[PDB]
């Protein structure tokens, strides 16, 4: 009877330890993938290497574990702006290559997604496609056209 | 029956800690999926999208 | 969470003008103690029977 | 039931109402801000604008959406009607 009791205790301990081994293996695989992506490069996966736009992580040694010092990129101050998806210059609709059209109330600029860098609406950062009567919302403006003043 | 359970009280201690472990592990599962944001964003009354 | 509403419009955008570099702590356990258990010393003491 | 033999069922910490409130907050965030609310403060943005950026992420230029925005909107509504009908039929 003492034998069968001791075997029952060892069997339940072995089952518990093997379940903890499975959990530790899952956590180890997650930590290895996190190291190989966030640490050994920059990961495009959003909200995987911390809250925000991930830059890099600094791994540090831990007793029976590992920690990651992620470097994120979160915006702090934002400003409201009036935007338009296209610009009608001469019947040709201008669309931004990488930015977005914004206006401060009087004039219009094009700025990047995660930072406010106003620039003059020019040909180098815009491309034309089709006619003007194709977008439900469009506004009238002009293009700076950096070839016209230099040919004179 | 309860007098003879004291010889196996350690087995129930592992079991109650296991079931409590699953129950608290289950409560945390809903927190890791649905509670991604800490601010409730209200739906705007304008439905013109 | 905080009950707030986001002003939505078909011609309104928000472009950030400043950023803050934040560092987030995440804890992952990868290891635990390695133990070895034998029956002869645990189940039995110093008896051949 | 299954509780007469001491097999008590512990109620969940989060009920179905706040889980629905969790989803609706996420739904409002992803239609009014896109992904800015998931990586920082929420930034207001038009949905046709946001649809163009998702198109830019898959190698498609954003100029094609505004040409046929009514077609994509009708395709989205028909797809929503289709999944609602398919889920009605386990
Ligand atoms: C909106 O932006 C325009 C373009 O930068 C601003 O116009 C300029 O404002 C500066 C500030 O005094 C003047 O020195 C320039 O002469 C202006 N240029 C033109 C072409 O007008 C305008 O002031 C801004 N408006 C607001 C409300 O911020
Ligand atoms: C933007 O520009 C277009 C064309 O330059 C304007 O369309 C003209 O509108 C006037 C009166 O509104 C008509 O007499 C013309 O026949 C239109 N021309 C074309 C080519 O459509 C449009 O009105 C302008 N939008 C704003 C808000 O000023
Ligand atoms: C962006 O935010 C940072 C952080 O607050 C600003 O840096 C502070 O600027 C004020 C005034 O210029 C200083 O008194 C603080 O000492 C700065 N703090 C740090 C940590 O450098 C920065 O000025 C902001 N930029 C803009 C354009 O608003
Ligand atoms: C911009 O203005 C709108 C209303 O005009 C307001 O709801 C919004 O909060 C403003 N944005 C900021 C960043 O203050
Ligand atoms: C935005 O929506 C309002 C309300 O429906 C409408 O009056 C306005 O014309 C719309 N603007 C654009 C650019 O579609």
């Amino acid at each position: 009877r003492l034998i069968t009791g001791r075997l029952q205790s060892l069997q339940t301990y072995v089952t518990q330890q093997l379940i903890r081994a499975a959990e530790i293996r899952a956590s180890a695989n997650l930590a290895a993938t996190k190291m190989s992506e966030c640490v050994l490069g920059q990961s495009k996966r959003v909200d995987f290497c911390g809250k925000g736009y991930h830059l890099m992580s600094f791994p540090q040694s831990a007793p029976h574990g590992v920690v990651f010092l992620h470097v994120t990129y979160v915006p702090a101050q934002e400003k409201n702006f009036t935007t338009a998806p296209a610009i009608c210059h001469d019947g040709k609709a201008h669309f931004p290559r990488e930015g977005v059209f914004v206006s401060n109330g009087t004039h219009w600029f094009v700025t990047q997604r995660n930072f406010y860098e106003p620039q003059i609406i020019t040909t180098d950062n815009t491309f034309v496609s089709g006619n003007c009567d194709v977008v439900i919302g469009i506004v009238n403006n002009t293009v700076y056209d950096p070839l016209q003043p230099e040919l004179d | 029956c309860s007098n003879l359970l004291l010889q196996y009280g350690s087995f129930c201690t592992q079991l109650n800690r296991a079931l409590t472990g699953i129950a608290v592990e289950q409560d945390k599962n809903t927190q890791e999926v649905f509670a991604q944001v800490k601010q409730i964003y209200k739906t705007p009354p304008i439905k013109d999208f | 969470g905080a009950e707030n509403s986001v002003a939505y419009s078909n011609n309104s955008i928000a472009i950030p003008t400043n950023f803050t570099i934040s560092v987030t702590t995440e804890i992952l356990p990868v290891s635990m103690t390695k133990t070895s258990v034998d029956c002869t010393m645990y189940i039995c003491g110093d008896s051949t029977e | 039931a299954q509780k007469f033999n001491g097999l008590t069922v512990l109620p969940p910490l989060l009920t179905d109402e706040m889980i629905a409130q969790y989803t609706s907050a996420l739904l409002a965030g992803t239609i009014t801000s896109g992904w800015t609310f998931g990586a920082g403060p929420a930034l207001q943005i038009p949905f046709p604008m946001q649809m163009a950026y998702r198109f830019n992420g898959i190698g498609v230029t954003q100029n094609v959406l505004y040409e046929n925005q009514k077609l994509i909107a009708n395709q989205f509504n028909s797809a929503i009607g289709k999944i609602q009908d398919s889920l009605s039929s386990a």
